[PDB]
């Protein structure tokens, strides 16, 4: 299928900084990617709850079957 | 209507991973100014 979304598996439970628009996620959580490249080693995603924020690429692993 | 996010800090280091500078903050800068006027006057000696 064309235009199918990208998913990630969290490797370690992350905690967002106050005022940084960071996404607090849990280890082993599933989220979709909204921005895989934003600068400084970061990315953006969306969870089960539908919330967005910044996440480090060093903390989450990108899943296969992306299209 | 959404837009991309721009990080306030460089990406932090994950657990178990090899050493790098990462999101570490710098040490506190040098101290400057104090009770400079009348310093020696206040510190002045006395005996009984």
């Amino acid at each position: 299928g064309s235009h199918m979304a990208t998913k990630a598996r969290v490797m370690y439970d992350f905690a967002a900084e106050p005022g940084n628009n960071e996404l607090t996620v849990n280890e082993g959580e599933i989220i979709t990617i909204t921005n895989p490249d934003v600068g400084g080693g970061w990315l953006e995603g969306r969870n089960i709850k539908g919330e967005r924020g910044l996440v480090p690429t060093d903390y989450v692993e990108i899943l296969p079957s992306d299209g | 209507g959404t837009v991309n996010f721009k990080p306030t800090r460089p990406a932090p280091p994950p657990p178990t991973s090899g050493q790098a500078s990462g999101a570490s903050r710098p040490l506190p800068p040098i101290a400057q100014a104090l009770k400079d006027h009348l310093a020696a006057y206040e510190l002045s000696k006395a005996s009984e």
